[PDB]
RNA sequence: AGUUGGUGGGGUAAAGGCCUACCAAGGCGACGAUCCGUAACUGGUCUGAGAGGAUGAUCAGUCACACUGGAACUGAGACAC
RNA sequence: AGAAUAAGCACCGGCUAACUUCGUGCCAGCAGCCGCGGUAAUACGAAGGGUGCAAGCGUUAAUCGGAAUUACUGGGCGUAAAGCGCGCGUAGGUGGUUCAGCAAGUUGGAUGUGAAAUCCCCGGGCUCAACCUGGGAACUGCAUCCAAAACUACUGAGCUA
RNA sequence: ACGAUGUCGACUAGCCGUUGGGAUCGAUCUUAGUGGCGCAGCUAACGCGAUAAGUCGACCGCCUGGGGAGUACGGC
């Protein structure tokens, strides 16, 4: 009953890219809008914006390049059942380097390598390739 | 199983019981024969194998598989049993060694005549 | 530099002690879940100042009577 | 690409009034040893024809994958049916650490140090399938720059 | 230990090199070397991979005259050595002293290099070393006993050895019987035929 | 039911229900108390890609015992191989 | 001085490297699993011939692996084993969104310990190795402090999906 | 005691019926149930397919070869 919406945003995000959607809404969150800047700044969707008026949506618009999408594996890692904390050293590295961990450290949210390159770790969100 | 579910009883591993449970993890051990005598076995096969019931040095009553072609086992003789599981006679799971105590082995043997205790001929 | 701790008050039906309850979330050993475990504790109340419900922190000091080896210096919160 | 490579022979029958008929299904996987690989199946009568079936069906259908230099890009799980299969890359040192239709695929292929393992069933028709089901998807760098420049993103 | 018995079944056998006889006349003309021995010889027999490991293990094996718990123990240690241990295992295993005294000329056959070797009639730095296992550090000067420089068998097996060939990384001066290692050979050099790598698959399983 | 806490005293090299007389009815427990079976513990050993699984032969640290059950004397130290 | 003086065991139908003949004829016997034997047995018992290890070779008993076959890494529940007959609810687990604080979890660092040996890396000695030995690495652990505030927890004040 | 399918919440092409209501101009839209097909996706296959067996979260129950056996003994 709405207990971890992080998965929600990443469970909508990967339903419209298996059914060929073009723009997806959803309830707008502070971690949510957080994650949203850091997956569009990688490079794994076009564009995001955020509505006003008391009940803000976030909306984000996809990308395919090809006839399949960019982003085609999502997937979450820490729920609120296990909570999974890693150090710098132990952080994943995703398809061998060529993916990114959202990585939510104590400098905000941000990709594996730009937390490595402060040498601070913190808490896995999601793994995206 | 969810993960608070396995907190709350763990995954546990289920022993693995012994096919021999005389001779307790124990090589082989000695015995007394009580009876010697000659049993049919299962369907496919129709033989007369040759079983002595032996009563162990702990108490333990036991049947053991007399293997070769000839033996020399009456009704009160020493013998050593080892394991090893007789597929075809219900209810065998031991081996009687040859030439141990009271078997003396098989005589004029010559392919592989040291899993039935015959000296080398030479 | 005290080694304080701090609790939650259970009972004190027994004269110049009082019964702490801490709280701790340690992580099971194999499958990575935080779990509450809580020790009790007896401590000295000298001037039985301590009702129950009170949140207060205890120190380590040398045995007052059997299984009672902790002092508490000062009420950090009250109850209601 | 020719090198061929026969994975597996196995006898079938099926039942008609007088008894049973016999055949022979032959299941190879084909290719040159530097990214071009296919697999093909082969029944007839007799096990020589069975075979030529099955390299004539491996040459057809015959994809490219694109290795790291005698080596997997990262890390792959993959699956068909009831096979699962994981393959990972390996140092130069190392051979080919696999068993059964994943060494055939793998040493066909091009690759040479794969370190691979498979769970599940074990059938070589499914774990070929698995196995290609693999190779096939992955993608090599400065193609995953499909979202923008090289070397900020590795 | 060592191994006794026909030098050329185990050529006729494995139907390859094998390296086993002095070499004076030929490999071929003296047991048909093309068949398999015993009664069923002729049959070719194709074999499984199991078979490939075994049979590769074997002519190995046989060529260096090297038992199975030192072949282990000689692997285990190629496997602890870094960078590649399939040629490592090559490397390592040749730096033996009866194959170095061998493939310096002073030997006939493996057999006879052994048997000089372990009757105490060759130095190392002038020290009696008698153990055909060896390892030979690079720049040490291999040679002959200088009581033992007349005797015509080394002779023999040097004009014999004259002819098979140059390794192109020793320094060996002949007129004093004397040889020099500089450093470990590399894979290229070696007949680049067998190949290492079915060997460590073998021992991978 | 000396069971939990307090007061006075005793006792030990030393804190302490350690012992005693009174005061109140407390204390522990599904985070497994009590009871039954089994077993010296650790560094470590064997396996395993790892996580784990089994285990405590040699060597080293700690503990306990000395035919069975108790008790004290001597001393710096013993309830004494 | 003298080649003098010192080779055995298992196996050979598939899994698993290695075949022919003779003798019995569902008998005698073999066997880890499928299984061989009733009158040409490469599976029984012997011969030759091979294959594998070797001062050893097999057999038995015991542990882990293969076993993703107790699945944290890393399994499942329509029909193969597996959703309580169905509600309500205690402890427990989990918690929509905004602002602010704190610093238990979380992260980085410093300090003390983690006995020695054993494990790992580079050397030294016994003709090499086994074995002995120097230096280093490591011992994921634990405790005490300093700094950060994204997430969880705790505190206060809100908002309406 | 069966949908042989635990409860709760969020997303994912469409077509044809029917039950209890709303709107807009017999038609269109929408809401809570009840049925038949069907694209993706899933499945060993049969088949499921907005009333998932699809993609995801929270919590609970249960399984570990067939017999002996849901039986024997003890407890309630
Ligand atoms: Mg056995
Ligand atoms: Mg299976
Ligand atoms: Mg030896
Ligand atoms: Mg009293
Ligand atoms: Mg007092
Ligand atoms: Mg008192
Ligand atoms: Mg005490
Ligand atoms: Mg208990
Ligand atoms: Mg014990
Ligand atoms: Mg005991
Ligand atoms: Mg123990
Ligand atoms: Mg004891
Ligand atoms: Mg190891
Ligand atoms: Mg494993
Ligand atoms: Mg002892
Ligand atoms: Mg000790
Ligand atoms: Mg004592
Ligand atoms: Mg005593
Ligand atoms: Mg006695
Ligand atoms: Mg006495
Ligand atoms: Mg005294
Ligand atoms: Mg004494
Ligand atoms: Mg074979
Ligand atoms: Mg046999
Ligand atoms: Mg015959
Ligand atoms: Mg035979
Ligand atoms: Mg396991
Ligand atoms: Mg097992
Ligand atoms: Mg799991
Ligand atoms: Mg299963
Ligand atoms: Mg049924
Ligand atoms: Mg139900
Ligand atoms: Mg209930
Ligand atoms: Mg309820
Ligand atoms: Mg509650
Ligand atoms: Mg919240
Ligand atoms: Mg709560
Ligand atoms: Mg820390
Ligand atoms: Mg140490
Ligand atoms: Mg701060
Ligand atoms: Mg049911
Ligand atoms: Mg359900
Ligand atoms: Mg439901
Ligand atoms: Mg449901
Ligand atoms: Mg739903
Ligand atoms: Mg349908
Ligand atoms: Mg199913
Ligand atoms: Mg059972
Ligand atoms: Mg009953
Ligand atoms: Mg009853």
């Amino acid at each position: 009953s709405m207990q971890d919406p992080l998965a929600d945003m990443l469970t909508r995000i990967r339903n419209a890219q298996m059914a060929e959607k073009t723009v997806v809404s959803m309830p707008s969150s502070k971690l949510k809008a957080a994650v949203a800047k850091v997956l569009k700044d990688e490079g794994y969707i076009a564009d995001f914006q955020i509505s006003s008026e008391v009940k803000p949506q976030l909306s984000i618009e996809l990308k395919y390049f090809e006839g399949k999408p960019v982003i085609e594996e999502v997937k979450r890692i820490s729920r609120p059942g296990l909570r999974q904390y890693k150090s710098v050293e132990q952080l994943p590295k995703v398809r061998g380097g060529l993916g990114v961990s959202i990585v939510s450290t104590n400098k905000g949210v941000m990709t594996d390598r730009a937390a490595r390159a402060a040498g601070v770790g913190g808490e896995v969100l999601c793994t995206v390739f | 199983a969810t993960i608070n579910q396995l907190v709350r009883k763990p995954r546990k591993r289920m022993v693995d019981k012994s096919d021999v449970p005389a001779l307790q993890n124990c090589p082989q051990r000695r015995g007394v024969c009580t009876r010697v005598y000659t049993t049919t076995p299962k369907k496919p096969n129709s033989a007369l194998r040759k079983v002595c019931r032996v009563r162990l040095t702990n108490g333990f009553e036991v049947s053991s598989y007399i293997g070769g072609e000839g033996h020399n086992l009456q009704e009160h003789s020493v013998v050593l049993i080892r394991g090893g599981r007789v597929k075809d006679l219900p209810g065998v799971r031991y081996h009687t060694v040859r030439g141990s105590l009271d078997t003396s082995g098989v005589k004029d043997r010559k392919q592989g005549r040291s899993k039935y205790g015959a000296k080398r001929p030479k | 530099t005290v080694r304080t701790l701090t609790g939650r008050v259970v009972s004190d039906k027994m004269d110049k002690t009082v019964t702490v309850l801490i709280e701790r979330r340690v992580k099971h050993p194999i499958y990575g879940k935080y779990v509450k475990r809580s020790t009790k504790l007896h401590a000295h109340d000298e001037s039985n100042q301590c009702r129950i419900g009170d949140l207060v922190t205890i120190r380590e000091t040398r045995p007052l009577a059997k299984t009672k080896a902790w002092t508490l210096v000062d009420i950090v919160e009250r109850a209601v | 690409g020719y090198i061929e490579k026969l994975v597996q022979v196995n006898r079938v029958a099926k039942t008609v009034k007088g008894g049973r008929i016999f055949a022979f299904t032959a299941l190879t996987v084909v290719g040159d040893g530097k990214g071009r690989v296919g697999f093909g199946r082969g029944k007839a009568r007799e096990v020589p024809a069975a075979i030529q079936k099955a390299m004539e069906a491996a040459r057809r259908n015959m994809i490219q994958v694109d290795l790291n230099g005698t080596t997997l890009q990262y890390p792959t799980k993959s699956a068909h049916g009831a096979s699962k299969v994981y393959m990972q890359p390996a140092s130069e040192g190392t051979g080919i650490i696999a068993g059964g239709a994943m060494r055939a695929v793998l040493e066909v292929a091009g690759v040479q140090n794969v370190l691979a393992k498979c769970y599940g069933s074990t059938n070589p028709v499914n774990v070929v399938y698995a196995t290609f089901k693999g190779l096939k998807n992955m993608q090599a760098p400065e193609a995953v720059a499909a979202k923008r420049g090289k070397s900020v993103e590795e | 230990a060592r191994y006794i018995g026909p030098k050329c079944k185990l050529s006729r056998r494995e139907g390859t090199d094998l390296f086993l006889k002095s070499g004076a006349r030929a490999l071929d003309s003296k047991c048909k070397a093309e068949n398999v021995p015993g009664q069923h010889g002729q049959r070719r027999g194709r074999l499984s991979d199991y078979g490939l490991q075994l049979r590769e293990k074997q002519k190995v094996r046989r060529i260096y005259g090297v038992l199975e718990r030192q072949f282990r123990g000689y692997y285990q240690e190629a496997s602890r050595r870094k960078g590649s241990t399939g040629e490592n295992l090559l490397q390592l295993l040749e730096c033996r002293l009866d194959n170095v005294v061998y493939r310096m000329g002073f030997g006939s056959t493996r057999s006879e290099s052994r048997q000089l070797v372990s009757h105490k009639a060759i130095t190392v730095n002038g020290q009696t070393v008698n153990i055909p296992s060896y390892q030979v550090k690079a720049g040490d000067v291999v040679a002959v006993r200088e009581k033992s420089k007349n005797q015509l068998r080394i002779a023999q097996a040097l004009e014999l050895c004259g002819q098979r060939g140059r390794v192109e990384w020793v320094e060996v001066d002949l007129d004093k019987k004397a040889g020099t290692f500089k450093s470990a050979p590399a894979r290229s050099d070696l007949s680049a035929d067998i190949n290492e790598n079915l060997i460590v698959e073998l021992y991978s399983k």
